[PDB]
């Protein structure tokens, strides 16, 4: 698929609504052009993305992202296939699904939503195999969330 | 042994379907569950109604009357399970008649069969 | 209740009392089957054969319960008082087609 | 079986097809249908196996309680049986009770109470509870404290009340207000009750002296008013109901002289059986002492009813210890193994085993079919 | 065979405890008392509930999640007695555990266990 | 036995004496008396035997309903198990209950109803009901609708309440008041009760990891605060709560390096004995696929619990599926076959064969004993 | 009682309507473990996996009487329309570690 | 034992009391010579004996001697064991009993006595073995009654 469709529908994302203030940095031009993000298991960021999570999405997924008001993030299954990837987790974070889970572009500057991401996918409990978002080296490290 | 054949019987062994005071004993030997030869095993009714039959001992060469009593108020024990119908009769003879649960009399009207006890009540020869 | 126990076991028949109202179980009968006696007479049975026997009057007979009398062997005994008058029907436990009845006048 | 149900299941999911589990009904009654009881030798709760006798196959299956008599109306609308259960397994409050069942789902139509504990607690004689022929009413033995039938009514689902009776045993219903019984001092007693006081009852004369032994099962067609009766010695005495009044035939000898020269004897439980369309007894013989009555038996004699002509003699091959027979046209004649907890069918013609049905209880001991129409 | 061996199963004969759809079954074929693969005896009422097991099915070289669920309200049948272990778990995990009585959702409380079934409820190789 | 009471019998008789029949008295309760139940297949009524391991007598019996669960007090002062019974043999309505028995007579000293039918219905667990050490409160497992442990007063005989618990499964009593069980998640809970609304609840640590497998049947020693837990490898966890507070010990392996690379592992039902005098754990064991877990064994392992030294390894012959071992100094090793419905009494010292009881029911598993004093 | 039951036999996960309230059942688990709704709300529960699972309330829940729900088993569906207000608790029958809670409001 | 005692007490019979109207026949004379009564079985004697016997005796042993108010008479057991023989049978029926089975002699003369004594001894459904008061050939055509 070429690359960044809203997940329910809209389909283009459109990049000219999100804020200047973050869009510059490496990780951002890195995943634009590959799709894929480097702060996953980055222990540099994972200290900003845990508290980014915790203000913003603990509310309705809940502490781990094992669920609440909102569903769980925290292993393979995903409502939406595509987050399976962080393609289709960007783009559900930028986009929007339905209900009170809106478009998150007017909080979060894109480098915000990249550290974001890497939290939830630090908080997975499933098993390096369905790890598809992992590297090689990045699976070898990773280890299960234990609350 | 051939089932069939005729009856010997001994006085060496009474867990032994073919121990002498068994002659016409239906149902399970109460020794082999805690009883004795004459008694109850513990928690079981001992009735006093019976069927009898007469016994020749091969020791001392008489004929004894074995007063078949059961003991009441369990489930069957399961364990040394004889059946002998020496000068057993049918139904409409009942004071020698094995078929039929000899409860009658045990306290609290205990009617479910758990062994049978083999007391000498006299001679008969 | 119309009747006391005496003794609850059966005790021996050469130890009935000098002239006492016997009946003899014999030959898989009772053979006095119809006793009167009197208000206050105590009958005995005494049981002749090996086979064992007893007496046993069912319920509301002599009392609310049924009385089951303890199994006699050969030559013991067996008594009981009657304090009413009445007939009173009994048989012998193991053996239903033993029957008898005291008669209470 | 297995084979045919395993290429049927394995092919059914080359096929496609994904299961969507039921409660199975049993295929209607049919003259094939047999009934085998495991009294478990005296356990206080036995089982009673309803198997297909034709496919050798067993179709379903009913619990009981301690010494349960099993009664099957031959007609097919319904099985039953009079039980014993206790609220402590062995012990505790008794509770006497009929229930009904439906023959295709199998589950209860009525339970009946009977008050005060009175079944008669026996290893399973069949004649000890019967049906009247119309169906509608149950009669069950009561030896304690004294001779009794109680009469059920399986329509009004109640129990309506004891008969006195005098010193007899066994119940052959005739009509649905009459029945026999057979009385210690070698009588018949045919007993009319619906006198709704005490019952009329008529004895016969003494037919068999007091040193003939008839045994506990005697074969009972209650469509041909017949009742075969052995003797340990194999004498057969048949009497005919079917006028009202018994009638003695003659006693036919089942044994050869040479077989009672060389000590066969009858020996089991149910020893008989009485093929009505043919008019035939089956009888489990074997060589024997005396008083090893109760034992399996090996061979199984068949003679015309009429004459007393031995017309086979089968060689069964296991020890069985009871028969019966379908009562149709051309018959299977069910012998059952206690020790083998196994049921054989036999070709009746022949003798030549054609299947077997075993892990039928921990000791099964009564077989029972429907006389149908 | 020898109990301790693997298990080989075949897809020959479902009364056979190596019926492949058999693999975690604990307790009695329901088809030997009147049932058959996939259905209750007369008289019986059936579970909702149920462990589960994945059993290859040696035709087809697929696994197959086989759902045991039980046929209960009576007591067992004695007959085609079957206990396979394959990928079964202790009691804590209580999804592939087969010592339970799975009688759960069975019609009037019924709770005897009579025989298991072998419905296959999906694919999971 | 027979011999013994025959010459005792007949010699009764040449000197004259005649029978007066009456029920006996279990013999008061020693170090040698083992309790073997038989589950029976998952039959709706089963049987206990009490047995004299030494004599090798079965010197009682007890009754009871649909996969109870047997307790014995340490000390010897009574008996119980927790039951269910139905009003028509398996079906019906239910009832669960607890019973006391007095272990002389035999005879029910209690009988208490559990509202609600709450027992759990699995294969006999022997610690899923289970008694505090004062002897004064029996625990019992409730899995549906959701995980509860109830509390039965055996002292003013009656039940008390049901306690609200994680999903954790067997119950560890270590006070009047207090309890382990094992959690999904690789941990233990601590329960403090008596805190009269919810009780107070603590997990330790994970102490296995999600695929290492802990058996049903653990050994513990309650007067030693110890938890022997193998797991389908025959490696043995071992927890120690004599503290108060689960204390994780080392995990000993019970299989050499050989055995486990020639395929040896544990197989059985009550796999696991621990003798807390001598401090010792019997585990059974044989060459087995990976999957063959509940199938019986042909050996039996001893090891120290301290040091995981091999001190012996019994050549059985027969096929056993589950020990136990008498708590005393000179201690027997119980033995039970399932398929041989048989109870070998070997001496756990030299496994030397020295006793068996056989006709133990129709498929008996379990075996307890009680550590006296 | 507080919730009609719509189609009492599961139905398949290809037919739950155009934007529905959605609670899938995967990984052993309920993935939306806290749903609020409005009175009049239909939930679905779908079983994304292989393992059969149900919901069950237990009796005091939705009624006098308990509802086990019909086990569900690959992508089958299952719905609930509560019609009072409350926090509806439910299990799931085989695997009680498996909850939920459905809150309307 | 010679011969006549009363069997509770009185010791000797004393027989002149008896009636002369009937102590004359053969059969008395033979009886009291040798303890054997004649009329067993005669079945010349048998119809007067059952009239001797329902006249005297059912009322209180019943129709066939089966018992009514006082004990059967009609198998091998005898409360008084001399009644095994005709000796004593005479000896209980001459002299008395207890009770209301007093002396017979002022009511029947010797050889009425005999009579019934015979529908006594007919009335009997043992079998001929403790048949003692029977010779052989009496008891090779004796039949135990039948009512
Ligand atoms: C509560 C008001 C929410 C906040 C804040 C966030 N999310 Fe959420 N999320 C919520 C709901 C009700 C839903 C369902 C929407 C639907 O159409 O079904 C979701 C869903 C998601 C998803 C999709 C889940 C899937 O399985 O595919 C993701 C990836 C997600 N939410 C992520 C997420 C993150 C990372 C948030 C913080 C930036 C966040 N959500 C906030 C409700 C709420
Ligand atoms: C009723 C008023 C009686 C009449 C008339 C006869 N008998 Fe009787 N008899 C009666 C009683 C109460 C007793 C018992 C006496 C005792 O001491 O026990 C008897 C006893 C006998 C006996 C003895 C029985 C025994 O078993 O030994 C005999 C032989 C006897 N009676 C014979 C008999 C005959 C033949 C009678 C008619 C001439 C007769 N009795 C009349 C009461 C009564
Ligand atoms: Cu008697
Ligand atoms: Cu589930």
């Amino acid at each position: 698929a070429p690359q960044f469709f809203n997940i329910i529908d809209g389909s283009p994302l459109n990049f000219d609504d999100a804020m200047e203030e973050g869009r510059d940095t490496e990780a951002v031009k890195h995943f634009l052009e590959t799709g894929e993000n480097v702060y996953n298991e980055d222990p540099e960021i994972l200290p900003e993305a845990e508290e980014l999570y915790a203000g913003m999405c603990s509310g309705c997924h809940g502490h781990y992202a094992e669920g609440k008001i909102g569903p769980g993030l925290n292993d393979a299954y995903w409502t939406y296939p595509g987050n399976e990837t962080d393609v289709g987790l960007f783009s559900t974070l930028y986009g929007g699904a339905t209900g009170q889970m809106g478009p998150m572009w007017g909080s979060l500057t894109l480098d915000e939503m990249l550290r974001t991401m890497a939290w939830v996918r630090h908080l997975y409990t499933g098993d390096p195999k369905d790890a598809s978002w992992l590297t090689d080296e990045q699976k070898a490290g990773f280890t299960p969330f234990q609350p | 042994t051939d089932p069939r054949a005729k009856w010997v019987p001994q006085d060496n062994d009474i867990q032994a379907c073919d121990y002498w005071r068994h002659c016409s004993i239906d149902g399970n030997i109460c020794d082999c569950s805690g009883g004795s030869l004459t008694n109850c095993p513990p928690g079981t009714k001992l009735a006093t109604a019976s069927w009898v039959a007469s016994c020749y001992n091969p020791t001392d060469g008489q004929s004894y009357l074995i007063a078949y009593r059961d003991c009441c108020g369990y489930n069957v024990s399961g364990r040394c399970p004889c059946l002998n119908t020496e000068g057993e009769l049918p139904v409409y003879r009942p004071e020698f008649a094995n078929d039929i649960i000899w409860c009658f009399g045990a306290e609290d009207d205990a009617m479910t069969y758990h062994c049978t006890i083999s007391p000498i009540v006299g001679k008969a020869s | 209740d119309k009747a006391t126990i005496p003794s609850e076991s059966p005790f021996a028949a050469a130890e009935v009392a000098d002239g006492a109202i016997v009946v003899d179980i014999a030959k898989m009968k009772y053979e006095t089957p119809e006793l009167h006696v009197k208000v206050g007479d105590t009958v005995t049975w005494i049981n002749r054969e090996a086979m064992p026997h007893n007496v046993h009057f069912v319920a509301g007979v002599l009392g609310e319960a049924a009385l089951k009398g303890p199994m006699m062997k050969k030559e013991q005994a067996y008594s009981l008082t009657f304090t009413e008058a009445g007939t009173y029907d009994y048989h012998c436990t193991p053996h239903p087609f033993m029957r008898g009845k005291v008669v209470v006048e | 079986q297995g084979q045919a149900a395993a290429r049927a299941a394995a092919a059914d999911l080359a096929a496609g097809q994904d299961d969507e589990p039921r409660i199975l009904e049993a295929p209607a009654p049919d003259a094939r249908r047999v009934y085998v009881n495991d009294p478990a030798h005296f356990a206080a709760v036995t089982q009673q196996f309803v198997i297909d006798g034709e496919a050798g196959r067993v179709i379903g299956m009913i619990d009981g309680g301690f010494l349960p008599n099993p009664v099957v109306a031959d007609d097919g609308s319904f099985i039953a049986h009079a039980s014993t259960v206790f609220s402590r397994i062995a012990r505790g409050e008794r509770t006497d009770y009929v229930e009904v069942f439906d023959p295709v789902t199998l589950l209860p139509t009525a339970d009946i109470e009977l008050p005060d504990a009175p079944r008669f607690l026996v290893g399973t004689y069949p004649w000890m509870t019967s049906l009247t022929p119309d169906g509608k009413t149950l009669l069950f033995y009561q030896f304690s404290p004294a001779p009794a039938v109680g009469v059920v009514d399986l329509e009004g689902k109640a129990f309506k009340r004891m008969l006195d009776v005098p010193d007899c045993y066994h119940i052959f219903p005739t009509a649905p207000d009459t029945f026999f019984m057979h009385c210690r001092d070698g009588s018949l007693a045919k007993v009319a009750f619906g006198t709704e006081g005490t019952p009329e009852i008529t004895h016969t004369e003494v037919f068999h002296p007091e040193d003939e032994f008839l045994i506990n099962h005697p074969a009972y067609s209650q469509k041909a008013g017949r009742l075969v009766w052995p003797t340990y010695t194999g004498k057969i005495h048949q009497i005919d109901l079917s006028s009202g009044d018994a009638k003695f035939l003659p006693a036919v000898e089942a044994l050869t002289e040479a077989e009672r020269a060389d000590g066969w004897r009858p020996g089991g439980w149910q020893q008989v059986a009485y093929h009505r369309a043919l008019d035939r007894i089956y009888l489990l013989v074997d060589q024997r002492d005396e008083w090893r009555h109760k034992t399996a038996s090996r061979f199984l004699v068949v003679l015309d009813a009429k004459t007393g002509e031995r017309l086979a003699k089968f060689e069964m091959g296991h020890e069985i210890d009871s028969i019966n027979v379908s009562q149709d046209e051309k018959p299977l004649l069910y012998a059952l193994s206690t020790g083998d907890k196994t049921l054989y069918i036999h070709d009746a013609e022949s003798g030549e085993e054609l299947r077997s049905v075993n892990q039928l209880g921990h000791g099964p001991q009564v077989i029972t079919t429907a006389d149908m129409g």
